[PDB]
């Protein structure tokens, strides 16, 4: 996977995803958006496939929107014992219960940093104000790591693999570089959903096992777009 | 123009509220999807011993997310084993 959250010249937070994994020919049919309703109104969207009820890319309008990507899920036993004996959350469930229950994008932060998990993952969070954008490095019990936002100091993006970001990708699965260098390239002025979604069109982080592409921004939620590749 | 857009209401009860999406999916592309994934990659004593105590697994995981999956396979005429494995894929190293 790549997850993407990044600030333009103006203040403008905007969250983007490339969803890498096999059987395309299966699960590019069954892509869906769907709007999750409260008392009739939207009160989130996301993405997912017919039959799986949790959420790896979702947004709350007007709030925050987050993505997950895959980390190290270590041993099926030590997930056993966290699922059934433990009570943790699967991940994709917890980012879904986060949109749905979360009422600002500093408590989603909180929620998908603390509350305990089955397994690792990386949650990428960005809201509808200048700096809110984080990557949450997750352990089973919590926080292994909270990467933020800087652009005073020249980070206006936060490019999130499948690897932890303070050591080096792998030299067989770097994503990250090419994604860097797209970013770069684009500036933070001309930073948009369009060129956003041209950086995760970019090979390889556009893969043969990239099954959608999303690009999102909390502050604009009607400009939530997703995207079936190949 | 993108992927299907559908409504999903949560004042519906966890059971029924993905079953007006499945009308509009022909039930076994659904289903020999999910045989599918899973045949590829759980192996067969693991589905033997899932399938037997789906039940008690069903009852130790987030009610809403089980009784969203209880339903959805209900209506597709799915295994909860299988519907719980695909939902777990992600917990389960086999994926
Ligand atoms: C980290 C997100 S991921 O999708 O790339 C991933 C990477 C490694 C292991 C598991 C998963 C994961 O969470 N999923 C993969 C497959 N899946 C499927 N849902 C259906 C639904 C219907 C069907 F016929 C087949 C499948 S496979 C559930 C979930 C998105
Ligand atoms: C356990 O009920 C939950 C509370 O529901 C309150 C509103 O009414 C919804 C109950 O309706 C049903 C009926 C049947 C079912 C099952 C799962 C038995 C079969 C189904 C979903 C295929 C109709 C589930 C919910
Ligand atoms: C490729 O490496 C993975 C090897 O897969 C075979 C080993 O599997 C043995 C145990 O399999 C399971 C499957 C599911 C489970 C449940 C559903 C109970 C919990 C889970 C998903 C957290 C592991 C537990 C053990
Ligand atoms: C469900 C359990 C974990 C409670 C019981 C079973 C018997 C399945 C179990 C028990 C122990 C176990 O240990 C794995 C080996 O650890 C060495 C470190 O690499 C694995 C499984
Ligand atoms: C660890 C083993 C695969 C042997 C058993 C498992 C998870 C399938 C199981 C069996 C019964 C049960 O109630 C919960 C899990
Ligand atoms: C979803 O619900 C909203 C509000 O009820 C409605 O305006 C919209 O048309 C619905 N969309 C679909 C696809 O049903
Ligand atoms: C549904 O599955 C049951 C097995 O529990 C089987 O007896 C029945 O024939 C199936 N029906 C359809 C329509 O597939
Ligand atoms: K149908």
């Amino acid at each position: 996977c790549t997850s993407i959250v990044a600030q333009d010249s103006r203040g403008h937070v905007y969250h983007g995803r490339n969803l890498d994994y096999p059987y395309g020919s299966i699960l590019r049919k069954l892509t869906v958006d769907v709007q999750f309703l409260k008392n009739g109104q939207i009160a989130f969207t996301g993405t997912t496939f017919i039959g799986y009820v949790g959420l790896w890319t979702g947004q709350s309008p007007h709030k925050f929107t987050v993505s997950g990507d895959e980390r190290d899920r270590g041993w099926w036993w030590e997930n056993l014992v966290a699922a059934l004996f433990l009570r943790h959350s699967p991940i994709s469930w917890l980012l879904r219960t986060t949109l749905s229950e979360a009422e600002s994008f500093e408590a989603a932060v909180y929620r998908l940093a603390k509350t305990p998990l089955i397994a690792d993952v990386y949650y990428i969070v960005g809201g509808t104000n200048p700096r809110e954008g984080v990557v949450i490095t997750r352990n089973r019990d919590g926080p292994a790591d909270i990467w933020p936002l800087d652009p005073l100091k020249g980070v206006w993006f936060l490019v999130e693999t499948n690897y932890d970001h303070w050591k080096p990708a792998p030299e067989e699965d770097d994503r990250r570089t090419p994604a860097i260098k797209a970013l770069n390239a684009t500036g933070q002025a001309k930073l948009s959903l369009e060129t956003l979604f041209q950086v995760l069109s970019v090979v390889p982080v556009y893969n043969n096992y990239t099954i959608y592409t999303t690009v999102m921004s909390a502050a604009s939620p009607d400009k939530y777009m997703t995207r079936i590749r190949n | 123009p993108g992927p299907p857009l559908f409504n999903v209401s949560l004042d519906v009860a966890p059971e029924l509220r993905w079953l007006p999406v499945l009308r509009h999916y022909d039930v076994e592309l659904v289903r020999a999807a999910v045989a599918q994934v899973i045949g590829d990659r759980v192996p067969k004593w693991v589905l033997a011993l899932i399938e037997k105590g789906a039940l008690k697994l069903e009852r130790l995981l987030p009610p809403p997310f089980t009784a969203e999956i209880r339903g959805m396979c209900d209506f597709l005429n799915l295994s909860l084993a299988d519907g719980l494995l695909v939902n777990l894929a992600y917990e389960y190293s086999a994926f």
